[PDB]
């Protein structure tokens, strides 16, 4: 998602609700540094995903 | 400042992180209960009472 805090809630609602064993992330097309990887690594790391 | 400079605290509207740097400098001289609660730049106490 374009915004930040909505990305964090969207990860657990859609991904870990399907019993995922690992998550793949990629840099966003826009040239903004460390935007996508921080919300994912803080929610998946809660469960050691 | 003499007033309350509220920032864009709305979480579901926008995002702002540049103004957060000028926030630590206010928390260097906090004292209470005859004890020192001064925070260093990193975030934790510097001279606690262990």
């Amino acid at each position: 998602k374009p915004n930040a805090i909505q990305m964090a809630l969207s990860v657990c609602e859609d991904l870990i609700s399907s019993q995922v064993y690992a998550i793949l992330v990629s840099h966003p097309p826009t040239p903004n540094d460390h935007f996508t990887p921080t919300p994912v690594s803080y929610t998946a790391g809660f469960y050691r995903i | 400042y003499g007033f309350l400079p509220e920032l864009g605290h709305d979480c579901r509207a926008q995002n702002r992180t540049h103004r957060g740097e000028s926030l630590h400098r206010y928390f260097m001289n906090i004292t209470w209960d005859n004890r020192d609660y001064s925070f260093n730049e990193d975030g934790f106490l510097v001279n606690p009472s262990l």
